[PDB]
């Protein structure tokens, strides 16, 4: 089934290539290998049917033959024989089905064991264990991924209306730091404080790996939110999803996402980050919207949407992206290198360090 | 045993999405509930009602207001059971006194010439229905026999009295259970004398006309007040645009219930855009009155939806003046035909007068 | 027998419902078997009418007419053009009604209310669909790789030559990657083609030339066609074209279509004027305006 | 409910992927369900025999 | 009989799909094709004979 789904996914290429006949033979050969195993299922279920259908007959044969010929206990009166015949039917149902009961009990023991191990697996950290706004105050900074064994992240140190932008290399504690801030990482030491002014409140999120449901385009974008005509239209224009929703056969009702309509990495990233903007919460967290997209002008459209949203709502935005089009202009940069935080260095403060300021521009 | 599920595999499956079938029957049903039906059978769920106690008078009233074939069965069963119950106890008394015993001339039975239960059944029939043949009759010195005879007569009188009362009130009231009042399935909004008017047709299917017919029209809408009030089924009464402003209507030949939509009228903002089925704009027309023959007040409500209202249509004329009398073509009673008319909004229509 | 009548009747009804449910599966498959088939093979003499392989790259058109969605066919109506071997006949027109007109009708896998196409004198339309497509190398738009033997993805099922095609394809693109590819001749563990990039499959499409000595390329550029990858693609294509190949290109990228000897700008089934330098871009006020 | 409290670490997401957990719901819970269907019969069948 | 019918029926279905036109793939959803090729096939393969 996995082999043939890949075959039919690339229908246009296979049909045009005139390779459909060759590839059909490959699927047929696999079925022929499976047909031998299917023979065993069919052959051995006949034995089950035969045994179920011929065991009661054999039991009746030996009982009556033994009583009448060999043992000769008494005569074969109609009353005793047919009362016993009915008893054979009533008693052969459980004698035949007791095997399946034992198998069900054995499967139940296995199933409960597996569920018990799942219920006793790793669990996330328990909740609640002059910025003058929703702020993040980090001083200690001793986090890690695994609950135990070689902690890695350490010395992490980092208000509203703040377009903070963490910049760094691959693997230098960029996405892990954001995940640790969200509260889904393991704490070793320190004290991270969440200040709520407008335990943490709702946070918009768009991870590096795009995540989609299997629902309509508007349903995927809304994420269990009331439909707003102006808001829904505004986000898609910023994300430039109008051509992409038009090419869809149903328009804005196609089953977009996993187990739905196949898409591309760039399109998934845009819609994933688009949903975060629609969230319209006190804080907004983003993680490299253009990392998987090689778009040249869509970054400008994203900048227009971000700047318009930032002016309108002043929600805290941490846009951690490696895009060198709006890096040094009006951004609260901060660099974490080699799996360690370095400094909350502003644009003017970065020149004091003079590490990699000239690389961007 | 003989079932396919001798052993359940319970294996996981991988079936891709296929939701919409060929038949659109899944989304075909989209009807919205109404608090008054077209046939006048209003249906509102009076859920969570305080448990008012039930009384035996309700059962007695249900006997009075039953149907005709059911009343015959109830009373036939009542009469037959009454005779049978008393025949049984008559048999007991005769048995307990030795009357049912073999022949003996010394004793005087409590009931003369009572031998079997068949005679006991016949004796009870004669006593309760008061036929009184006299071959089987009561005797003296048996006080229980006198007592039951009194009880049977008293019971028989009350049972007969109920039957007469039930029959007497049946002929009076059940005659007034017929509704021969027909409205129009679909109403119209037309242009009469320059002013927009909402019109519907109502006729009488009974020769005897309804005396003092009063018409009440109400717009039902979930009108949330600007101050903050919210009401789910607010009813706004609508005038009639009659010759005197009253609610009196004469019903001989069907007429058009035309109301001029003005500033006072809530329909001042009616538009064909808000005429779709899923719009909360419903009209209720109620023509109360009393039928001359019986004297019982009659009511016949009807509900018109926005989808059931046809904008810019005219009712077909009905009454043709023949040589001797007037001809009514009830076949074309509720048939509405189009006519070139303005299709703007009555609120927007005020500009036309202002412009002119 | 009377005692068992009860449970017999119950299980006859229950199994009948199960068969009624499970007999709908065969009903669904019969609906699938009722689909139509266009044409297994054409009506021609296979002895001398066709040739072994069109290594030239010349195609002749006699009032070509295309059809799709028979209610309306506004694409490729009575268009006639000639094919020049070794050139770059670029195609780029209106995004909505002129982008994928020629591309859809090229491989005879679509309807045609009229038309006549012959390749090097042999009857393309009259020849079988599989036979016609057997010797017509093409290119894709999105990166698709059949999981399994990666060599079988590139090399054909027949596998006339292994080392020569392998070395030539490596030189065409990713020589170090192909030579150092752990898959080798078998290359069974494709793993969905995670290791390969988007443009690598295009070289496999080009491998058909080394596979089948087919001059004509049905090219198409989309899905992040980088400048460097295109230049490598262009370098391999022009090297192949100089020897025996003939290039046909359709894409919406301005840079790819700018460096074209001719042009086939198509809008709603109408082809614009074709001239040598970018179809006379300087004189024309339509292609030049849209280019910038 | 345990899924909501579950951790999204690489070890807790690779060894037990979404499919493994989803398959457990489908397969394992149905197996336990059917055992409760057949549980009264397990204690009764010996009595009938 | 059930086993051999399933073996014969599957081969016929696949040999019919290879002859399908381009409009058939571009109009009919793949999920419906997979359903009739996987779910329907499994029933005939395993449960239909029983
Ligand atoms: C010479 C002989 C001639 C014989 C000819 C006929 C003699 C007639 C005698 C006059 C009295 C007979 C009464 C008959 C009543 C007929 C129907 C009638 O009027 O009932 C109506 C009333 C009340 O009952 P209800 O409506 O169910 O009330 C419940 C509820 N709350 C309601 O109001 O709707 O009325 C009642 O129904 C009465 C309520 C009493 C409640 C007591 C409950 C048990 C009653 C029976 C046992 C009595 C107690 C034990 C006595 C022992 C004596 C040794
Ligand atoms: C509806 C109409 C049909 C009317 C004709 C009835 C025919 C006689 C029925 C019958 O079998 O009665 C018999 C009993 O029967 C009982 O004792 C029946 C008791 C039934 C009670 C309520 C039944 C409903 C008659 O038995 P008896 O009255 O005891 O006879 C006296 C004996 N002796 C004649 C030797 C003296
Ligand atoms: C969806 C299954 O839901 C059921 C669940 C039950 C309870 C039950 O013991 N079941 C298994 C038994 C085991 C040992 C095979 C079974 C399944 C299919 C057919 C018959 C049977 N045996 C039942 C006991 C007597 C002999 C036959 C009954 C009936 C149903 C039902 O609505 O079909
Ligand atoms: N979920 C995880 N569990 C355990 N270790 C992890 C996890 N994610 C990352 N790591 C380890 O920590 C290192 C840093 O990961 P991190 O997510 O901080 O990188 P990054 O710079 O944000 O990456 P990217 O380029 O994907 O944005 C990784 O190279 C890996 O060794
Ligand atoms: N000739 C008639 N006799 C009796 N009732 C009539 C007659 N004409 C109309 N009605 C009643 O008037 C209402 C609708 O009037 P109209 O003239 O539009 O009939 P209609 O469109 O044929 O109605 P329907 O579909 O309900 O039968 C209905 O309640 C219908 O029973
Ligand atoms: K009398």
């Amino acid at each position: 089934l996995k082999q043939t789904n890949e075959m039919l996914r690339g229908m246009k290429l296979l049909k045009l290539y005139a390779w459909e006949s060759i590839f059909c033979s490959r699927v047929e050969v696999t079925r022929r290998k499976e047909m031998t195993s299917l023979r065993a299922f069919a052959v051995y279920t006949s034995i089950s049917i035969f045994m179920n259908t011929a065991i009661p007959i054999a039991a009746v044969l030996i009982t009556f033959v033994g009583h009448v010929s060999f043992f000769k206990e008494s005569d074969l009166s109609p009353s005793v024989a047919f009362a016993s015949l009915s008893l054979f039917h009533i008693l052969v149902t459980p004698l035949f089905l007791l095997s399946s009961v034992v198998r069900s009990t054995v499967k139940a023991l296995v199933s409960v064991q597996k569920l018990s191990e799942f219920l006793s697996s790793a669990e996330i950290r328990e909740e609640q264990c002059d910025a003058d706004n929703f702020c993040v105050q980090i001083i200690g900074g001793f986090f890690t991924w695994t609950p135990d064994g070689i902690p890695t992240l350490s010395n992490i140190t980092i208000p509203r209306g703040q377009l903070t932008m963490i910049v760094g290399q691959v693997g230098c504690g960029k996405s892990s730091l954001l995940l640790a801030t969200l509260g889904e990482m393991q704490k070793v030491s320190g004290a991270v404080f969440w200040n709520s002014n407008l335990s943490r409140g709702p946070v918009a999120y768009a991870s590096q790996k795009p995540w989609l449901l299997n629902a309509t385009v508007e349903e995927n974008i809304t994420f269990e939110s009331p439909f707003n005509k102006q808001r829904y239209k505004m986000v898609i224009e910023a994300c430039s999803l109008q051509p992409d929703i038009d090419i869809l056969p149903h328009g804005d009702q196609t089953q977009i996402g996993e187990r739905g309509i196949n898409l591309s990495g760039g399109q998934r990233q845009r819609i994933s980050v688009a949903r975060a903007l629609y969230q319209q919460t006190n804080v907004v967290f983003l993680d490299d919207p253009f990392s998987a997209l090689d778009v040249h002008l869509s970054d400008h459209l994203m900048q227009a949407g971000i700047l318009e949203l930032l002016r309108d709502d002043k929600r805290t935005v941490v846009l951690v992206t490696h895009k060198l089009q709006y890096l040094p202009h009006a951004d609260w940069i901060i660099a974490m290198k080699d799996g360690t935080i370095q400094r909350e260095g502003t644009l003017k403060d970065f020149q004091r360090s003079e590490c990699q300021l000239f690389e961007h521009w | 045993m003989l079932s396919r599920k001798g052993i359940i595999p319970e294996e996981y499956v991988l079936t891709r999405l296929a939701e919409d079938p060929t038949e659109p029957r899944y989304r075909t049903r989209e009807r919205r509930a109404r608090f008054v039906s077209k046939k006048g059978n209003c249906n509102v769920a009076h859920k969570n009602i305080r448990e008012q106690g039930r009384f035996l008078q309700d059962v007695f009233t249900t006997l009075v207001d039953l149907k005709w074939p059911h009343t015959l069965l109830i009373f036939t069963m009542s009469f037959l059971c009454s005779w049978l119950l008393f025949a049984m106890v008559w048999w007991l008394i005769a048995f307990a006194h030795g009357d049912l015993a073999p022949g003996e001339g010394t004793n005087v039975p409590c009931v003369t010439s009572i031998h079997s239960f068949s005679s006991a059944f016949l004796f009870s029939i004669e006593v309760q229905v008061t036929i009184g043949f006299g071959g089987r009759m009561v005797t003296e010195e048996c006080p229980l026999a006198i007592l039951i005879l009194i009880v049977q007569n008293i019971v028989g009188l009350m049972i007969n009295a109920i039957m007469l009362g039930c029959i007497f009130m049946k002929t009076a009231q059940a005659h007034r259970r017929a509704e021969t009042l027909i409205f129009s399935k679909h109403a119209v909004i037309t242009l009469r004398h320059g002013r927009l008017c909402f019109m519907l047709r109502v006729g009488d299917l009974r020769k005897s006309m309804i005396i003092s017919a009063t018409i009440h029209m109400q717009v039902v809408r979930k009108t949330t007040s600007p101050e903050g009030e919210v009401v789910p089924l607010h009813q706004v009464d609508i005038p009639m645009e009659n010759g005197v402003g009253g609610n009196s209507i004469f019903l001989v030949a069907p007429l058009i219930i035309y109301h001029v939509i003005d500033s006072n009228s809530p329909l001042y903002d009616l538009a064909p855009s808000d005429l779709h089925h899923h719009q909360d704009l419903e009209i209720i027309v109620i023509l109360e009155g009393v039928v001359e023959t019986t004297g019982i007040t009659t009511q016949a409500r009807t509900s018109y939806l926005a989808d059931e209202i046809l904008w810019g249509q005219r009712f077909v004329p009905i009454v043709a003046e023949e040589d001797g009398r007037y001809s009514v073509d009830y076949s074309k009673f509720g048939n509405t035909v189009k006519v070139p008319t303005p299709l703007c909004t009555a609120r927007q229509l005020d500009e036309d007068r202002s412009l002119l | 027998y009377a005692l068992m009548v009860s449970n017999y009747l119950n299980w006859m009804v229950r199994n009948l419902a199960d068969m009624e449910i499970q007999l709908g599966a065969v009903k669904r498959i019969h609906a699938l078997l009722k689909t139509e088939a266009e044409s297994y093979e054409g009506l021609l003499a296979p002895s001398l009418i066709p040739k072994n392989w069109p290594d030239q790259g010349k195609i002749q058109i006699q009032n070509l007419s295309v059809r799709y969605d028979s209610s309306l066919k506004p694409v490729l109506k009575h268009v006639n053009t000639l094919i020049s071997p070794g050139q770059k006949i670029g195609i780029c027109g209106r995004t909505g009604s002129g982008k994928s007109s020629f591309s859809l009708a090229f491989f005879r896998m679509v309807d045609m209310f009229e038309g006549r196409i012959i390749i090097d004198g042999i009857d393309i339309a009259k020849l079988p669909l599989h036979t016609l497509r057997s010797r017509l190398s093409i290119i894709l738009q999105d990166p698709v790789l059949f999981s399994g033997t990666i060599r079988f993805n590139l090399d054909p099922e027949k596998k006339c030559s292994d080392s020569t095609l392998w070395e030539a394809l490596e030189i065409a693109q990713l020589k170090l990657v192909v030579k150092a590819l752990p898959g080798g001749l078998d290359a069974i563990i494709t793993e969905g083609g995670e290791n390969f990039s988007q443009g690598q499959r295009q070289l496999f499409c080009l491998a058909r030339a080394f596979v089948r000595k087919t001059s004509i390329f049905i090219m198409d550029e989309a899905t992040a066609s980088i400048d460097m990858a295109t230049e490598n693609i262009l370098q391999k294509v022009v090297m192949t074209a100089f020897a025996d190949r003939t290039v046909v290109t359709i894409a919406h990228r301005v840079h790819t279509i700018l460096s074209a000897d001719l042009v086939m700008v198509l809008k709603r089934g109408a082809i614009l004027e074709f001239d040598k330098p970018e179809t006379l871009l300087s004189q024309k006020d339509s292609v030049f305006a849209s280019f910038v | 409910n345990k899924i909501m409290h579950m951790s999204t670490s690489n070890l807790s997401m690779g060894e037990m992927t979404a499919g493994q957990i989803c398959n457990l719901v489908a397969i394992d819970t149905n197996q336990l369900m059917w055992f409760f269907f057949l549980c009264p019969n397990l204690w009764t069948m010996p009595v009938q025999i | 009989t059930g086993l051999k019918v399933a073996k014969r029926l599957h081969r016929s279905l696949l040999n019919r799909i290879i002859l399908a036109p381009m409009r058939f793939f571009e109009t009919t959803p793949l999920g419906s094709i997979l359903n009739r090729f996987s779910s329907d096939c499994n029933t005939i393969d395993q449960h239909i004979p029983s």
